[PDB]
């Protein structure tokens, strides 16, 4: 096999050979397509065999890296990009079995002083393509581990220092570059240099607020998310933003060159109509917003009567609706045609670009050979330092920076003295949604073990300025040992204000909290304490912890631990469906069934002073709590709660004739009727329990079952199919009772006559 | 498909009808009413396995094809929505490519005894809140005791409280549509033509 | 032509006399289709030759007026309405020429001590179709205008007390009833009679108050005007509203009777099903609103198991998105499968009430003749009770009552003593849109002349209960003696706030006011006084009137008239476009041009520190008022106005090299040059006039065009638009200066070569 | 079609490019600097009509087939719209009806002359309120003479300052690509087969 391996080790060497000779004899002149084919084979060639045996082309990589990284810099993308692959097989796909990996590493990184790294990364991990951007991410994460510690703090801070203000202007193409940077400075920078970048961010941080705050993004941004069009479309009779919308015969003569300048001189008038258009749409999205009327004209200025008639030909609308859609279709047709006039000014923009890289080649390029990269002119072309998406993902970027850094005592120093950082963190944060996730993740770390952070957080949100979302996400983690605090603060706040997002907010926090316990043994859980209500109304007045309770501070409001009741019939079907699946993981707790039970018999009688439609989360969860058991059954029927439903039953039935002639009552008394009468049958129906149950408790039903199946089935024209469905379990009780027991069933109907 | 997702998910409906040393009472149970009025109505191994479940506890461990207006089994049936704020649209994820190496939102390190310790403390102050709802507050003398708690909790609403002579149900009044009659059919027509020339 | 005559006379009265006989005829035994038809054609033969001669029929209606009025009330649909237009025929087309109407129309009011036109209007006035209420109001109109005043106050007071009551759950089809008796109210009721009827719609204001305050609409409605699927569907899975939505054999033997019940049971179980899916796609609904998540499932209670299948065919959406429909079309594709589901659910409860009808009829009407009226059971089915359009509409009855009402002194003092009447009423109208205009117009009644109540609601809009839009409305109307105020405290909020909405409403109050001037003579307009800043600052800071400004109860802000200026520049192109129309407007006032040439050139310095996005609309002004005539164009150039165009030019071109190479900033230059460019050149071109200004201007301005044209053509590859026109327009200025004067231009080279 | 409205309305388009006793001066133009220069570049006929103009007040009285790119006349064009704000659907128009007889908002009834003093005095009101905002306030000593009334509003301007001694313009920098060689091949080659075994 050695002979084979030898072979090999030849092979690839003359295929290195090829590849540098046809490499310089193509630079030497000015190549075409055939130029550099052979060059594609070659490297398709010697990267099959490349896989073959990683060990032997790692070897010969790190023998000749210099060849190899001047290829990648300056060739076309073609060949770069597979030079770069290879080297990545070559560094990744080595066992690391001795050092070896480790000198290439370190013969990359210090390679002519590093130049040739320092053109890749400018070129390829900040580039338009994102492919070749999580390429070198994920070369250059295997380099920083496999280098040298000196090495390592080189790469770093040049990745830093000198590539990251270049990237400061493209929204998205910095997001790698700021993920390494971010991952790696925390433990090869200094302190000094962490307080230092620390700095620089919070200073980016002021500028990009500055700016929003100045050109008037708040405005257009309610605008545009009050009509639907989304945050995505704030300028869009704007030159377009490169970064965020990603989308002429070869001159010889100079007739052909007249051409292309004529060319270029009617494109130039047909994006200024195409702008023009947009302008228009603009202002009509603008009308549809404000509502004041009979406002003015607005004017544009037009180079021909193009625009005038295609406003005529379609300006128009339909006021014919079919409901719902009134709003929604006539929003759908705008958003297609300023879709469509978007679409048109991006294909203008590249026909442009072309049509000008075409002339510059021609004027001076004529001579320069293909097989060099040709750089695009990108940077003038592309208003990215006036978009709103790029300007929230360089303040991500910021944030990300920040939160980074924050592990280092001096730098978190830093961000907490700093000029009212917070606030105006947590503001962007509420005027933005766009920011309002990392931004608050930020904040939660600011918020950790801390206390007077949390104070002032806390008086933040009473003001107004934070939300109070921000604290339930504080709630999320563990290990914090502040969650007490702001718990008091959730729970003041769904206590007193009573808004939907509030109580919504607290009862999935209480949710998650009960159901967190199934993670730990029925010995611990088994440990719950039955403290008086006095304890809890000491802990939410006063400021002690909970193993201490047991000045009022904090006053409570008119009777306070309703609130959590009054979830259980919310008009919001959200916050009736938290608070009923609170109930139901209360009723699965340990010794806290009696409760639950106490909960449901108490509100119980809410069904008659509450429309039926908000009752329904209720009915469902008492279902499901009698039903957890069959225990539960015998022990509830013992308690004559069978006698309470057949009690309200017959309550229920006997003030039918009071209530109004209409649908509505009708389906309201269906409605309480089918759950009274489901109850009663989940109650008296099952195994052998049950049966024995409804056995011992015939003597006390009977009656009222015949009576109100007589007068459900007395019902003709007033029928429901709640009132068919409590009628038809009705008579399935009234059978089962009386198959064995016919006597009874006789001297009751012998009473009743 | 990768471009469309489920929003609204359906889950496992539950129905609604269900398909059809020694334990001596204790002082209290013998003075109650009701338990001696069970007993004269069912005989004595039917009041043993009553009392036996009253003082034990469970051992806890495409296409359309069904018409609208076809019979089957009532239930509850719960929908569990996977969707996305409108005003948070193309929010919320710039971070969530799985490629990222900078530490994202990930749960602090933390032992047994601690995560354990914090986990039932969090739960004691949910369950205190929840408890303290209640408009009668609920005395336990004895936890442990299913049936004394349940008494315990349960026994000053009175559910027992039978309803008063009960009298027939008063029918209530159908819809009827009789088209009004004209009085004058249904017990002098004058000549137009004779006069006005 | 009498023989004709009079046989047309014996013709209606044979031709009446056989409709009266085959009526009883047919009334005596049970009819069929056959029995109506020749009834049918004998209505529409009299119907032929009625109109031939009016006034004869109407002397042979009013001989037998009872047993027309007998007919109309008591047959079905099709005979009545014929009957009742022939009514009409005869009351209003006659000429009045003696008192023949009148006798007719008493006759009709007083016919069986009103019974029988007590029927008609409660089934025809306030009945389902839409038609035969508008043909109800027409013949009310006529009957009221031609009777005497006791039958016009019989009418009226039966209206009122009798008719309305029945109307009250009837959203729509009560509007031409309210209508009615608002026109003839105050003419025909006494002041006692008219302050009950103030305090009885009051009364009815204060439930339907409250009623919206406590079934939760505020909340649900936000969350359907958030969503955009409008106010109409407030709450779509309730039992469709027949008056908002419009829209079997027949039983012999007892089998088909037994076949009806068992469809009648198939169908509600099928109704139920449709509700319970409307139920999940409104909880879908509020689960696009709330912003929290992971909120928890909802759980809906099915009678089988076609929702589970339905909701997992269907409850799919699309994570691809077009931009910018994003957001569009899937609430337009929710709207879809919500309107589909609704429609099937009204077309139910429609084949539910046909089925029950039947099942009726087969039971009890068998027997019954079919020329009498069929009622059919709506109030029963109607659910609009709990509606919201059908409570904004008997809100909007009652509003339009007061309005009727308030020309009573005793009924306007009733109004204003109300228990904080005008403040629920301006909340009213802030919360709901659809009760906003209509509310606004009774203040703006009740904030006439009166000084008191013009200060409440001053002080209401200050504490921020009543929108500023009402005193707008106000100020819409003339002869209000008391407008000064309201103008003031508009005023004043838009010095203050700064806010779009009110900067827009006050710019077009002045544009209005200012425009209003074209219709009276030119000596009155040139007595306009020209009165100096003291004034007017006199007017806004106190409280005294206009003509008397020639302590400081109101202090004004930091320097306060610059407000219309920044208008001039603001972000919301509809405030740039109103207060550039308020500066044309202004310069077309008497003695008025040099203010705005003032204000014009006071401004021009902008154009450096703005955007020029935000300046077209101040260069389109410019462009007007320069162009106002050729007078204004020769009085601006002995001013020098050319020089200073010259030298904006000449710093403009100056100073590109030091501005950043980015497509943007071109634009920017491109757009300022060419608006200066277009000014000189239409300050120095059209007539005779102007070729002498530029005759005599070519000194000063020579050498600059002639370098400026060079400096323009310089540029290739940063070429706009705009600065090829501003090249074209410069160089068509040069080569007409130097037509003629070709040594000047020699002169000129030798000297900058 | 009536169904269909025209929320957008284009108005005519205003052209940018226009086709192309005695009356004897005041004591204040005649030691006018600039009118002397003027004097001595044009002859006294066009100084005549030139004064003539100053002093005199003017007597005030589908389917679309044009291309995009096409040459044409530029201008400013106004566009209008009657359209209806989305919050507003369904509003406003309950008794838009002409039917109803009931008194809708109609206009006040005056008298020509309490009309005519109105208008005056609201107008006076805006225009003063207008004329307030102006930086530098105007002080009109004859506001009948166009020309005097225009010289004291905007003669503190100084709006004849010359521009100073002018200098060649800088050409602004153009837009280059030239990609960049290879040094090493715009100015010794390993052999890779030799060692390595
Ligand atoms: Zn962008
Ligand atoms: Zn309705």
């Amino acid at each position: 096999n050695k002979y084979k391996i030898m072979r090999d080790k030849y092979k690839m060497q003359d295929l290195l050979q090829q590849l540098v000779k046809k490499y310089l004899d193509v630079s030497k002149e000015v190549g075409g397509h055939q130029q550099l084919t052979e060059i594609v084979d070659v490297l398709a060639s010697i990267t099959k065999l490349a896989l073959i045996r990683p060990d032997m082309w790692r070897d010969v990589c790190s023998t000749h890296t210099t060849w190899l990284l001047r290829l990648a810099c300056y060739t076309t993308d073609v060949v770069a990009s597979q030079v770069v692959e290879l080297l990545i097989v070559a560094v990744r796909d080595s066992s690391v079995g001795g050092q070896l990996s480790i000198q290439l590493a370190d013969s990359i990184v210090e390679a002519e002083n590093g130049e040739f790294i320092e053109k890749i990364i400018k070129r390829f991990l900040i580039g338009r393509d994102e492919q070749l951007r999580w390429t070198l991410h994920g070369m250059l994460r295997s380099v920083i581990q496999l280098a040298s510690r000196q090495n390592q703090c080189i790469l770093v801070k040049k990745l830093y220092n000198t590539i990251y203000p270049l990237a400061a202007n493209l929204g998205v193409q910095g997001a790698q570059l700021v993920d390494l940077i971010a991952t790696y400075a925390p433990r090869v920078f200094s302190s000094t240099e962490l307080v230092a970048m620390t700095q620089s961010e919070i200073s980016t941080i002021e500028k990009i607020r500055n700016t929003l705050n100045g050109d008037g993004y708040q405005g257009m941004y309610k605008l545009m998310s009050d009509l639907g069009l989304g945050w995505k479309s704030i300028n869009f009779d704007r030159n377009p933003c490169l970064v965020c919308f990603t989308s002429a015969q070869h001159i010889t003569c100079d007739a052909e060159r007249g051409q292309c300048v004529q060319e270029i001189t009617q494109l130039l008038i047909k994006m200024e109509t195409t702008k023009t258009k947009l302008t228009g749409y603009r202002a009509a999205c603008e009308s549809l917003y404000l509502r004041n009327r009979p406002l003015p004209p607005y004017k544009l200025h037009v180079e021909n009567n193009h625009t005038s008639e295609f406003f005529d030909a379609n300006g128009t609308m339909n006021i014919e609706q079919l409901p719902f859609q009134s709003i929604t279709m006539p929003m759908n047709n705008l958003a297609v045609a300023i879709r469509t006039l978007h679409s048109e000014l991006c294909q203008q923009t590249q026909q442009l670009m072309y049509l000008h890289e075409e002339l510059n080649r021609y004027d001076h390029a004529s001579e320069v050979s293909v097989v060099f990269h040709k750089p695009q002119n990108i940077s003038y072309y592309s208003t990215g330092q006036s978009c709103f998406g790029c300007l929230c993902n360089q303040l991500l970027h910021s944030v990300a920076l920040l939160h980074s850094s924050c592990d280092d005592e001096n730098a978190l120093n830093l961000i907490l003295s700093s000029d009212s950082l917070i606030e105006k963190l947590g503001v962007l944060a509420q005027t933005y949604e766009t920011l309002r996730e990392e931004v608050e993740e930020l904040l939660v770390r600011l918020m950790f073990d801390r206390l007077d952070v949390t104070t002032k957080v806390e008086k933040l949100i009473h003001t107004g300025d934070i939300n109070l979302s921000v604290m339930v996400k504080s709630l999320m983690y563990a290990a914090d040992p502040t969650w007490q605090q702001k718990l008091k603060l959730l729970i003041r706040l769904a206590m007193d204000k009573r808004d939907e997002n509030c109580c919504l907010q607290a009862l999935m926090v209480l949710s998650k909290y009960l159901e967190a316990t199934k993670s730990v043994t029925l010995d611990e859980r088994k440990k719950i304490k039955l403290t008086p209500n006095k304890n809890i109304t000491k802990w939410l007045t006063t400021d002690e912890e909970w193993k201490d309770c047991f000045a009022p501070t904090k006053s409570l409001p008119s009777n306070p631990y309703q609130w959590i009741t009054d979830c259980l019939f919310s008009q919001w079907m959200s916050v009736r469906s938290a608070a009923n699946q609170l109930l139901v993981n209360l009723s699965r707790q340990q010794f806290h069934e009696p409760v639950a039970l106490l909960i449901l018999c108490e509100n119980m009688s809410k069904l008659s002073d509450v429309p039926s439609s908000v009752c329904d989360q209720f009915m469902c969860s008492a279902h499901t709590i009698i039903d957890s058991s069959v225990n539960t059954k015998a022990r509830l029927f013992v308690q004559q709660f069978h006698v309470y439903l057949i009690k309200r039953i017959h309550e229920e039935c006997a003030k039918l004739h009071e209530q109004s002639v209409n649908l509505l009552s009708d389906n309201m008394f269906g409605e309480r009727l089918r759950c009274f009468v489901e109850l009663l049958s989940l109650l008296l129906s099952g195994s052998n329990v049950e049966n024995v149950l409804l056995k011992a408790g015939a003597d006390d039903l009977l009656i009222f079952l015949l009576h109100s199946t007589i007068f459900l089935k007395r019902i003709m024209t007033r029928r429901t199919r709640a009132t068919d469905s409590s009628r038809i379990a009705l008579e399935k009780l009234l059978k089962r009772v009386s198959c064995r027991d016919g006597t009874k069933l006789m001297s009751v109907c012998v009473e009743s006559l | 498909d990768p471009n469309v997702q489920q929003v609204i998910r359906p889950l496992a409906t539950i129905p609604i009808y269900p398909p059809t040393q020694p334990i001596v009472e204790d002082e209290a149970l013998k003075k109650d009413e009701f338990w001696k009025t069970l007993k004269t109505r069912i005989s004595e191994e039917d009041v043993d396995l009553i009392l036996e479940t009253m003082k034990s506890t469970a051992k806890v461990k495409a296409q359309v094809t069904t018409t609208s207006d076809s019979e089957g089994d009532p239930g509850w049936l719960p929908l569990s929505f996977e969707t996305t704020p409108i005003r948070s649209t193309g929010c919320g994820g710039y971070w969530s490519d799985k490629r990222f190496l900078r530490p994202r939102k990930m749960q602090r390190e933390q032992s047994v005894a601690s995560s354990n310790a914090e986990i039932m403390e969090k739960a004691e102050i949910a369950l205190a809140l929840i408890r303290a709802s209640c408009l009668h507050e609920p005395v336990f003398t004895d936890p442990t005791k299913p049936d004394i708690a349940l008494k315990e909790a349960l026994q000053h609403l009175r559910l027992g409280e039978k309803p008063a002579k009960m009298m027939e149900y008063q029918a209530a009044e159908e819809l009827v549509n009789m088209p009004e009659r004209d009085p004058i059919t249904t017990g002098e027509i004058p000549d137009f033509t004779a006069r006005g020339y």
